[PDB]
């Protein structure tokens, strides 16, 4: 199970997925009330198993397990909401369904992580995920879980650039430890940050992905120091 | 660091834990190949010594004097007492085996110790088939203070045991042993130390040493710790524990390599920019002491790139002080002369030891450097003049041990020796 | 640098429309090794479909279809001409020397009216990596979808036809008789198989290799024997090289006698096709799109008496060996497609499909 | 894509010059058939004798001073990106060189020799499958062959007294295996 009820309401957006062809159309299952069956020349081709299709409610039901599905008189402006509704919900379901390890406990489980969130401000599965996005850097509205501990706050590639600087002279070495501290301290005023280094040979720094085409930054600073302080002690350069 | 002692032996007689017995700390290092009855790299010890009216030899461990080289048969001595053991001289025990694989081994780290001590086997056949080549590679280095350490006679039996050793001291015609007395040792029973391990230290004076020479180091180790996955700020040197030879080593001693890499356009071999090497960091044997005494081992370390110090493929390069008196030329003469066997298996067949086969044309060549074995093709060389043809510039001060290498098989071989102007 | 081709021994004169292609002649003798006029990879891929490696149809065609999206995959278009024009008349070429190296079946026909009706349909004004990577999708969506939910839809639509305790015999490999029988066989029927083969080519050996593996009973004989067998049979498939537009098969030398020797027991012959296995074009017999191989694999092991070993420095003694055979419409009873059952000439109500016609 | 080469300097050419020095007939056989945009890799004097070779493409690629085998695919490693033919200099030529780089296309392989015109090597009955050589000394242990390898394969055929030629038709992953694993050399052995 995943939301708070059982069928949704008038006019509700569904995300859903087919299961197998009938003869009125296909069985399409529905996973995100917990796999409820319903209904929608070589149209019977298979080539529809298995794959999440966007679609939109049609009449009312109240128990009856009415699923019908139109998907001619759905709009696809408002199928990326759909497709909001499916992706953020599917983390969701993904990361607390790891969070247990060991059936109602799960489901009272999720009407005590997202629908406490989703009772106090109403938004259906769309602020339950960014707000979980939001406690995983500001816990304060977590307190407010008085569950048991232990469950509270459990709540890519980086351009590996290299090129290695180095000297034989002591005077050398001290330039280069002068200099390289030195295009540390220029790259803290400007903030590229995370330039570190695991292999004393030459420079594993680490480009990182903070604008993911920062290439730049960290290359002209380190041309800076290529150009400006060590390599008059003879800096010469492979890649 | 003032007096460097060196145990040498040949094969086939046990040289890991008696240097555990006597000597105190064992060589170890890493994808080492240790040994297989004697070893294969140069066996250092760490020693502080000291004599408190006691003839007996301590460690710096001040409480007894023994070691672990029998089982059974304990013989032992006066070890000495306790209270913050005092210091006679910067000593330390250091040994050179004797295989012929370890030319790097035995040809870096045997004219940069200063005491020697030469061993006979006692785990080998009725022929002698290594005594007359592990210390001919020391001939030419010429060491001083030479022992006949007389080693084995325990399992050795009756017929071969009391007047083959005078045989051997007769069959070392190569080998400078002739000024070699006898300060006898056991390597399982290790019989009454006090005695036996004293004279190989109190008979052996200072060897002549020149106090405040240049550094002219031909160095025994460069080694680094920089695995795939390392740490950031291991900016260091060659991390060594190094013997040296001459120059005193003081804080702010200066001290070049002059080719390292061969300069621009590799066909010369010196430009006039000297290699700036400021050693603060070295390790005499306990302690820090920045203040290197010449001829015993320090524990070293330098500041040039840590790339250049992970495999240590410099095997006896040459490091001296500013007053660049090495030479500067490419064609490099030799004064030298032949090996009269083909020994190094025993037989009774005299027919591989037929002849000394000379230098050719178009006809390879090897020969070990200090310890560096370079070569390449030849032109015209005469009959009994040695004209060394090489591939490296290097403004090395003098190559004074050197072994001729040559290959028969497998293994290479020794023919040959030489002296440079 | 121009493709060229040769005859070996002797080609019958019975057979003038039809090539003769030797396999033991040098096909890089005339090219030099580095090439961009055609490419290498799609060339060492006809080398392989003319050392004899690949013989399956859907095999051959998948691997000629990999083949050529390699190809359309590291040829970028170059700026300053034509975007779609210049590389379907580069593919054309191409599979003029495929179709050289060894000979045309369907299935590379109708894939290749396939992707020139793809190329032609791409839109020109749509830029040059993100329609590369469009059709490079699009014609491997392609393949995936007909192959291997072809596969899925033949075993869920002819599984629901096999009995319980019959037995089946069938002749050539293609993969989707050992589908069809290896994932009914993982849903559990009663049966036994039977596989006859036949020569030179000794065929269906990997049939009996792969469902010795299966676990399931087989029998194995060759068609000397034929009707020796056919009396027990209760139903009998059959793979298929090539559909018709006249309700027939154009497959493997000996089809149609088994055809013709199965209706003469009366035992109901099935056969298994998709869509992209018939052609446009139609005939009578095979004598007009049939090639040939080499003559001398013929052999047999009695002795070093080999009857067969100075063939060709006697010219009255002609070895013509039909590889590819056509079989009529009114014996084979029915084929099954991606569609279901249908009989046999009913076959091209799927001509109009297309439009919905 | 196919469109390199390269050739090893040393084997394992100063002095000897027979009507020329060890490159007469090699680059013709290599080049009569294509191949002209090539890497070749060399080591000084050598290098600069290379107008009266009269060749349509010559690329040298020198090197450092006392190197090894696996170190020049080491270093000339970060521009090749297809199908590569490594040679060496023990070599006549004496055959049409297509068949052997028509057979490694013929298998989609990685690995090829050249064995034809002390001495085992052995091969199956198409002639076209192998294990491993045996040489002279190496070989103090006598001979292994492993369970599996011949448990499917039937029989090998050990060959006598023919000789290497060193070619190796070959593609990126052993090279991909040789930058990785570095230590690993001794490309004959």
């Amino acid at each position: 199970r995943f939301y708070q009820h059982k069928f949704p309401e008038v006019e509700d957006v569904v995300m859903v997925n087919v299961r197998s062809i009938a003869e009125m159309g296909a069985y399409v299952s529905l996973l995100e009330y917990n796999n409820i069956e319903g209904m929608i020349r070589s149209i019977n081709k298979l080539i529809r198993i298995g794959r999440n299709e966007c679609v939109v409610v049609i009449r009312v039901d109240k128990e009856k397990g009415y699923i019908d599905l139109s998907k001619r008189r759905v709009s696809p402006e408002e199928a990326i909401k759909c497709e909001d509704k499916f992706t953020k919900s599917k983390t969701v379901y993904s990361i607390l369904r790891h969070v247990a390890e060991v059936d109602e406990q799960l489901e009272s489980l999720f009407q005590r992580t997202a629908w406490v969130f989703d009772d106090k401000y109403k938004r259906p599965g769309y602020g339950a995920y960014d707000a979980f996005k939001h406690a995983v850097s500001d816990p304060s509205i977590l307190d407010s879980l008085d569950l048991n501990e232990d469950e509270r706050e459990v709540l890519a590639v980086k351009i590996r650039a290299d090129i290695e600087v180095a000297c034989y002279g002591y005077e050398g070495i001290d330039a280069v430890k002068e200099a390289l501290r030195a295009g540390l301290n220029c790259s803290t005023e400007n903030m590229p940050i995370k330039i570190n280094l695991i292999a004393p040979p030459r420079y594993v720094m680490t480009t990182t992905t903070l604008e993911r085409t920062e290439g730049l930054s960290v290359l002209s600073q380190a041309m800076a120091v290529i150009k400006e302080k060590i390599e008059e002690k003879r800096g010469v350069f492979n890649v | 660091a003032t007096i460097n002692i060196g145990t040498i032996g040949h094969v086939a007689h046990g040289k890991s834990t008696v240097v555990k017995a006597i000597s105190g700390v064992h060589t170890v290092r890493f994808k080492n190949e240790l040994e297989r009855n004697i070893t294969i790299k140069l066996g250092y010890a760490n020693a502080k010594i000291y004599k408190l009216d006691d003839p007996s030899c301590p460690r710096p461990e001040c409480y007894r004097s023994c070691g672990s080289s029998t089982p059974d048969e304990f013989p032992t001595d006066i070890p000495g007492t306790k209270g913050n053991f005092k210091l006679v001289r910067h000593v330390s025990f250091v040994d050179c085996p004797g295989h012929d694989i370890l030319m790097a081994t035995m040809l870096n780290g045997a004219a940069v110790m200063d005491a020697a001590l030469l061993l006979i086997a006692g785990n080998e056949s009725c022929p002698q088939p290594q005594t007359s080549e592990h210390l001919a590679a020391i001939e030419i280095m010429k060491l001083k203070h030479i022992l006949i350490l007389q080693n084995k006679i325990d399992l050795v039996k009756e017929s071969q045991a009391k007047e083959q050793y005078e045989q051997i001291l007769a069959f070392v015609q190569g080998t400078v042993a002739e000024g070699a007395p006898i300060i006898p040792i056991s390597a399982q029973l290790k019989y009454n130390i006090e005695v036996v391990c004293e004279y190989i230290v109190k008979k052996i004076p200072v060897p002549p040493r020149d106090f405040t020479s240049e550094p002219r180091l031909i160095v025994i180790r460069s080694f680094d710790v920089n695995k795939p996955g390392c740490e950031v700020d291991d900016l260091k040197g060659g991390v060594a524990g190094g013997s040296i030879l001459k120059g005193v080593l003081k804080v702010g001693q200066e001290i070049e390599v002059r080719p390292g890499i061969v300069s621009k356009d590799s066909e010369g071999k010196l430009m006039c920019k000297p290699i700036f090497s400021k050693i603060v960091s070295l390790f005499a044997e306990h302690n820090d002491l920045q203040y290197a005494a010449p001829g015993g081992l320090i524990g070293v370390g330098t500041k040039i790139d840590p790339t250049l110090c992970r495999a240590d493929r410099m095997v006896g390069q040459v490091l001296g002080a500013v007053g660049a008196l090495p030479e500067i030329f490419t064609e490099l003469e030799i004064s030298y002369f032949l090996l009269r066997r083909l020994l190094g298996v025993r037989t009774e067949g005299d027919k591989k030891a037929a002849k000394v086969q000379k230098l050719s044309k178009n006809e390879v060549l090897m020969v070990n450097i200090g310890s560096l074995s370079t070569g390449g093709r030849v032109s015209a060389v005469k009959a009994d003049l040695g004209k060394i043809v090489l591939t490296n510039p290097v403004c090395t001060e003098v190559g004074e041990k050197i072994a001729l290498s040559r290959r028969v098989e497998k293994h290479w071989r020794l023919i040959g020796w030489g002296q440079i102007r | 640098q121009v493709p060229t081709r040769k005859d070996y021994g002797s080609k019958v004169s019975l057979f003038s429309h039809l090539p003769q292609y030797s396999r033991q002649n040098s096909l890089t003798q005339f090219m030099s090794i580095p090439s961009s006029v055609i490419h290498p990879a799609m060339v060492r891929l006809g080398l392989q479909y003319s050392q004899g490696l690949v013989s399956g149809s859907n095999a051959r065609c998948i691997a000629l279809l990999r083949a050529l999206q390699q190809v359309i995959q590291d040829y970028t278009t170059p700026p300053n001409e034509e975007l779609s024009r210049d590389l379907v008349n580069k593919l054309k070429p191409y599979m003029s020397f495929l179709t050289q190296c060894r000979p045309l079946s369907a299935s590379m026909h109708n894939a290749i009216k396939f992707l020139n009706k793809e190329i032609t349909s791409v839109g020109s004004s749509k830029r040059e990596e993100e329609a590369k990577s469009e059709l490079r999708a699009a014609i491997d969506r392609y393949v995936q979808e007909k192959i291997v939910l072809a596969a899925q839809a033949i075993s869920r639509f002819a599984y629901q036809k096999i009995s319980n305790g019959d037995v089946i015999l069938v002749y050539g490999c293609s993969s989707l008789v050992s589908r069809i029988l290896q994932e009914a066989w993982t849903e559990g029927r009663r049966f036994r198989v039977v596989v006859v083969d036949s020569r030179p080519w000794l065929e269906g050996r990997h049939t009996l290799r792969s469902l010795v593996h299966a676990g399931v009973p087989a029998s194995y004989l060759l068609i000397p024997a034929a009707s020796y067998v056919l009396p027990e049979v209760s139903k009998v498939l059959l793979g298929a090289h090539a559909l018709l537009a006249n309700g027939s098969v154009m497959s493997r030398v000996g089809t149609a006698q088994l055809a013709l020797v199965a209706r003469a027991h009366n035992v109901p012959v099935l056969v298994c096709c998709e869509t992209y296995k018939f052609c446009e074009r139609v005939q009578t017999d095979a004598f007009v799109s049939n090639e040939l191989d080499d003559p001398d694999d013929l052999q047999c092991k009695r002795g070093e008496h080999v009857a067969l070993a100075n063939w060709q420095n006697h010219a009255s003694l002609r070895l013509l060996n039909l590889v590819y055979d056509v079989t009529p419409p009114e014996l084979v009873d029915l084929v099954i497609t991606e569609l279901g059952m249908i009989p046999c000439s009913s076959v091209p109500v799927v001509l109009r499909v297309k439009s919905s016609d | 894509m196919e469109f390199q080469a390269v050739v090893m300097a040393v084997g394992g050419p100063l002095l000897p010059v027979g009507n020329k020095p060890l490159i007469w007939y090699p680059l013709n056989l290599l080049e009569r058939v294509g191949f002209e945009e090539v890497i070749v890799v060399t080591t000084k004097a050598l290098c600069a004798e290379f107008k009266m070779k009269m060749k349509p493409d010559i690329v040298c690629i020198p090197d450092d001073a006392d190197m090894g085998t696996a170190d020049s695919l080491r270093y000339i490693y970060p521009k090749l990106k297809t199908d590569v033919l490594v040679l060496s200099c023990d070599l006549i030529t004496d055959v049409a060189l297509h068949e052997v780089v028509d057979l490694f296309r013929a298998y989609d392989a990685s690995l090829a020799m050249l064995m034809r015109k002390r001495d085992f090597i052995g091969v199956d009955s198409t002639g076209k499958r192998l294990l491993f050589m045996a040489n002279e000394a190496d070989l103090d242990e006598e001979l292994v062959i492993k369970g599996s390898i011949l448990q499917k394969h039937p029989r090998i055929r050990f060959h006598t007294g023919l000789v290497d030629a060193h070619l190796y038709c070959l593609k990126k992953y052993i090279v991909d295996f040789l930058m990785e694993n570095g230590s690993i050399t001794s490309i004959r052995s």
